């Protein structure tokens, strides 16, 4: 035929995708290798392109700690991801589905964490490395941040949190817990 | 106690 305009969309839904999403949505976003998990993208813009056509996605990275520089540490997140540098374009039709990208503290109000469930805690840069915020609250012996992932425990003259494991202590301890003291009390 | 448990 002859080509349509290109147009930004309110809106998108496909119909393997089932689903419809508009701007400032977070979507999962098939990578080039399948076996691979999910690229979690925030959604800038939604575009069709007369001469396909096709929609085209302006999406905004969403890293994990395995594709961050540090890679993966003890007190990261399984559902955690940092907000990036990194802007590209993807099909409209790499989408999966949709999820959603709470604030650290509502991640920590979350009843039951799914698949969707993801939070942010950190601005990240693609091309240094770098964090924003450089650091945050630590916790235990250990001296590490908090991941949600984990049980901790609060005390006394301390009032602080402590690993079961960081302390001899069982997974089992906490839950008979009269209560919590610690040496340094 | 601080734990977000995750089941689905
Ligand atoms: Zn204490
Ligand atoms: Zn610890």
């Amino acid at each position: 035929k002859a080509k349509a305009p290109r147009r930004t969309l309110d809106s998108y839904t496909v119909k393997p995708i089932n689903k419809t999403v508009k701007p400032g949505d977070c979507v999962l976003m098939r990578p080039s290798d399948p076996s691979k998990p999910s690229y979690v993208a925030k959604i800038e813009r939604i575009e069709s392109d007369g001469r396909g056509p096709n929609v085209r996605v302006r999406v905004r990275w969403y890293y994990r700690p395995e594709e961050s520089i540090g890679g993966r540490r003890q007190f990261h997140g399984s559902k955690e991801v940092f907000l990036s540098d990194h802007y590209d374009t993807q099909s409209a039709d790499t989408i999966e589905g949709k999820c959603m990208v709470h604030s650290f503290k509502n991640y920590t109000k979350l009843d039951a964490v799914g698949n969707d469930d993801f939070f942010c805690r950190f601005e990240y840069n693609s091309s240094t490395g770098a964090f924003n915020p450089d650091r945050v609250a630590v916790y235990c012996k250990c001296e590490m941040p908090y991941n949600p992932d984990d049980l901790m425990v609060q005390c006394e003259g301390c009032s602080d949190w402590f690993h079961p494991a960081c302390i001899e202590m069982s997974a089992e301890e906490a839950k008979r817990l009269d209560h919590f003291f610690c040496e340094n009390c | 106690t601080k734990q977000t448990a995750r089941k689905s």
